[PDB]
């Protein structure tokens, strides 16, 4: 029933989202249950009784993942997501898949590749920025 | 002399569908869109590296 | 941005299911076409840049390398010598020009 | 309406035991796309030697699916109580039909259930069916009986005939009898020592066996189908649309490949929603048991397979694209073979939880004032 | 570098820098990615 | 209406359209008899017994 | 916008400049070019030898 639930799951007195409420500071005139950011999703301010709840909508992890053919062997990447943001087989999220499948935090998450130790040539598949991956 | 442009790759029924079964059914009856579109951008940026 | 593009028409509330797949079919068909759109535009862009990646090989082997003793345009007035540094998604030359 | 033969003499029924445990084993032989097991090929039109993808009923891939299984318990002479276990409680939904596998575990030395010390070699056996749109439950009280006429499917004959009939069950009163008292489950058997003779294999054993329970009355239509005796891996699958119920077998076309094909229609139109498997067992003596391949049941669903089709156009290969990241790749290009490289594939999206909404009959009259009179 | 306004993509921080408050993970279809060379490279 | 024309519009089953056939040696499953080919088209088979 | 980029240069490599080269000037060894303006570009007229 409380406004700020901070979780994913929300609906408005006019409109049903995909939130995440935090208290935020000085947006709006009060007057208006929902606040717009010049767009029709809004910034949603004001729903509560009285407070900033200036709300986002939900965030989705990217995810790659390397064939690598020569050898058959798959390593999938996490674009820019934490080290400790996912967990193996995550009930947090929920894509085509029935099923898939922290060594890397320069780029994103790297769940099933190791570390190498000096330099490989940048050949194969290799990766984005610096990592170059050999099989 | 500018040598370069983005690259950027777009999910495909992430972007189209936000997320409901219903809408997932409907455009895997079009499901070969959404492939061209990521063979293409997959191409482009293989490209740029090269 | 579809007849009705009430973010999803018909989300879950709205009229009734058979007529929810018309309209999500008229959202899908273009927010597919402005998909392909933007996939033509990035090759496009994408040509151009590899058309100038090789104009910058050209200046990094001419201008920047010997000295240029061309008489185009390069540096404005005689070239002498030429820098090269990075720059966003690009190449910045500073070409020194005798006047 | 046609006669599928007389009702029984009987007025007391075969004791029956329940054993679940004894029927629970760990035997992990989940449906393989690589293989192409449990796969439905398009029955309307064939395709060539090109491989593509088909978008159709198919089981999800690594399913492990659901399972069943062994000799009725008697003495060495004669055969008596027959061991089942309680699938008549268990009734499963039927949104796009099922597939089932039928004896993998031939030819090989197995272990009798029942002795579950003694072994003997396994050899297959073919299962029964009931699929209605209506369930409730016994006299005795115990969930999953099949009310409107119920797509009974039987096989008899020690496994030379397939028995299909859309009949209404009327349930018989006697003794172990599901209307009737000692009731635990329905079941089925047949006599080997008197019915799997050599060359004379006797085709109402089954019938008789289910006969006893129940009596069936009003019967729409019911198809026999001779079944050659062999220990070859087949599949059977049902379906259903507007067009009627559609049946599936491995036997006559890719007996020895797996593939399966559309052998007969029946014209039932009944949304089937509800079905439930027939307990069976083996009436051999103690000396001469036997083992019987379990068979295995898995649900089918809309999906998309990347199918392979072989010169002579059978399928030896298939893509489950739901399942992995790298089958979305394999069914992306048409093709199984995906280039070595770093590919986008679909993002994980986030999960709704404690959806949060926003949102005085005065008794003051009442709490003020003084009471007036009743009138 | 400086004189040039990037709004920035973020790599192996951008997702939560994004969290804690571009859209490269909220409309979750366009992905940014890094340009295949280190800075200082 | 039987095989005396190999050349032009043919109409079978319930599939129709012109073609023009041979005695190819053989591609098939041969069971439900029509073979098309990663597309709507066919390249055919069963236009007889 | 690229084929005046041209333009500067072939007036620089062969109007402005002389020739001593085998690839931007008028047809056989070139001695001298002209330019006078056209609608919407220029107008060359490359003098060579035979």
């Amino acid at each position: 029933a409380s406004q700020l639930g901070n979780c994913v799951e929300y609906s408005l007195y006019g409109v049903s989202g995909r939130g995440v409420f935090q208290n935020c500071t000085a947006v709006g005139v009060r007057q208006q249950r929902f606040v717009y950011d010049a767009y029709q999703n809004l910034v949603g301010y004001y729903s509560d009784d009285g407070n900033y709840y200036c709300l986002r909508a939900c965030v989705s992890v990217p995810v790659s993942v390397i064939y690598d053919k020569e050898t058959k062997t798959h390593a999938t990447l996490f674009g820019s997501v934490a080290c400790e943001h996912i967990s193996s087989t995550m009930s947090q999220y929920s894509s085509t898949r029935s099923m898939l499948k922290p060594v890397g935090c320069v780029l994103g998450l790297v769940n099933s590749s190791l570390f190498v130790e000096d330099c490989k040539l940048p050949l194969g598949q290799s990766l984005c920025a610096l990592p170059d991956t050999p099989s | 002399i500018q040598t370069t442009i983005q690259k950027v790759t777009v999910d495909c029924k992430q972007y189209v569908c936000n997320g409901f079964q219903k809408c997932e059914q409907l455009l895997r009856e079009y499901g070969q869109f959404c492939s061209k579109i990521n063979q293409a951008l997959h191409g482009a940026n293989l490209r740029q590296d090269d | 941005t579809g007849a009705i593009s009430a973010s999803i028409g018909d989300i879950i509330q709205r009229l009734d299911v058979l007529e929810q797949d018309a309209q999500i079919d008229r959202l899908i068909n273009g927010r597919l076409t402005t998909l392909n759109a933007f996939v033509a535009q990035q090759l496009v862009r994408s040509e151009s840049a590899a058309l100038s990646a090789q104009l910058a090989k050209d200046k990094v082997n001419e201008c920047v390398k010997a000295q240029s003793k061309r008489s185009g345009f390069c540096g404005q007035g005689t070239h002498i010598v030429s820098f090269v540094v990075n720059a966003p998604n690009g190449l910045y030359f500073m070409h020194v020009g005798y006047y | 309406y046609v006669d599928v033969g007389p009702d029984s003499v009987k007025s007391a029924c075969i004791e029956v035991d329940i054993q679940q445990t004894f029927f629970d084993k760990t035997w992990p032989r989940p449906i393989d796309v690589s293989k192409a097991d449990g796969i439905i090929y398009p029955q309307g039109r064939t395709y060539s030697n090109i491989t593509i993808t088909y978008q159709g009923l198919f089981p999800y891939q690594g399913d492990h699916g659901d399972m069943y299984v062994s000799a009725g318990h008697a003495t060495g002479t004669t055969p008596q109580k027959l061991f089942v276990a309680n699938y008549s409680q268990d009734v499963k939904q039927f949104a796009n039909g099922f597939v089932v596998r039928i004896g993998a575990a031939a030819n090989s030395t197995g272990t009798v259930i029942i002795s579950p010390s003694t072994s003997a070699t396994i050899r297959k056996i073919y299962p029964a069916f009931m699929l209605g749109s209506s369930v409730g439950n016994f006299s005795d009280g115990k969930m999953g009986r099949f009310f409107n006429h119920t797509l009974v499917l039987l096989p008899d004959g020690c496994g030379t005939l397939l028995r299909a009939f859309y009949c209404i069950l009327e349930p018989r009163s006697g003794n172990h009898c599901p209307a009737g008292n000692s009731y635990t489950s329905f079941a089925t058997y047949h006599t080997p020592a008197t019915d799997c003779s050599d060359g004379n294999y006797n085709r109402n054993a089954s019938l008789n066996s289910f006969k006893e329970y129940f009596n069936l009355r009003n019967c729409t239509f019911m198809y026999t189908y001779n079944i050659t005796e062999d220990e070859i891996l087949e599949w059977f699958g049902i379906t259903q649309t507007a067009q009627g119920v559609h049946l599936f077998s491995s036997r006559y076309v890719d007996l020895y490949g797996g593939n399966m094909f559309q052998f007969a229609t029946l014209p039932v139109y009944d949304t089937i929603k509800y079905y439930s498997i027939i307990p069976h067992s083996i009436r051999s003596i103690q000396s001469d048991r036997k083992a019987w391949a379990a068979f295995y049941v898995y649900k089918l669903q809309p999906l998309t397979f990347l199918l392979d089709f072989s010169v002579d156009g059978y399928i030896r290969r298939a893509i489950d694209c739901g399942f992995n990241d790298l089958s979305q790749l394999h069914c992306s290009y048409e093709s199984f073979d995906v280039e070595s490289g770093v590919y986008s594939v679909s993002s994980f999206e986030a999960k709704p939880s404690g959806s949060v909404v926003e949102q005085e009959c005065d008794f003051s009259p009442l709490l003020s004032g003084t009471p007036p009179q009743v009138y | 570098f400086d004189k040039v306004t990037i709004a920035d993509p973020g790599y192996m921080q951008g997702y939560d820098d994004c969290m804690q408050q571009i859209c490269a993970q909220y409309v979750a279809g366009y992905k940014v990615l890094p340009p295949l060379m280190d800075v200082n490279m």
